[PDB]
């Protein structure tokens, strides 16, 4: 486990206008702090829908193929301490669960954004930065950027998954 | 399937 960097060394999109990053995303790229064994099946493109509610939550859902069937996953996110900062849940961690922190790093709203994550779920920790896309194309220059921002964080480029384009589930 | 994000 690569250590998260301080929130210090992480920018935060100025501006930022939750009614404009609202709708679908893709995950396009991610790098994270663990692992990744090369003797695997290859990692999926997945979609996430950022719903905009009225009271400035956003209720979060992600489509994504499995092996034979579509899945998906369901949670709140809601603001925090500043615009384009997040934590997960409307109540604060229930019984035994999952804690998030959410920071927009950088987006233009109608191409991509980049957003840092950190976790704890069953009291692990781990940290990642997803690269989001409105479309499913990902070029090279903004590969080339999500790879040096990543490793301005501290994670070197085999933490680093483009997930494969894929048409099930999530169009 | 969901190795990103939260």
């Amino acid at each position: 486990l690569i250590p998260a960097p301080p929130l210090s060394k992480v920018p935060l999109q100025q501006n930022f206008q939750d009614n404009q990053f609202h709708g679908k995303w893709y995950v396009v790229g991610v790098a994270g702090n663990k692992s990744l064994r090369e003797d695997k099946d290859p990692w999926k493109m997945y979609a996430t829908i950022y719903e905009l509610k009225e009271d400035k939550s956003y209720n979060v859902t992600s489509v994504g193929f499995g092996t034979k069937k579509c899945h998906y996953k369901i949670r709140t996110f809601v603001p925090g301490s500043q615009p384009g900062e997040f934590t997960l849940g409307r109540i604060k961690s229930r019984p035994g669960r999952t804690s998030a922190l959410v920071r927009v790093v950088s987006t233009n709203y109608n191409q991509h954004a980049m957003v840092f994550f950190k976790v704890v779920q069953q009291n692990r920790e781990s940290f990642n930065i997803t690269l989001y896309g409105r479309t499913k194309e990902l070029t090279s220059e903004l590969k080339e950027n999500f790879i040096r921002f990543s490793k301005s964080l501290g994670l070197p480029e085999n933490h680093i998954v483009f997930p494969v384009p894929i048409d099930q589930c999530i169009d | 399937v969901f190795f990103a994000e939260d």
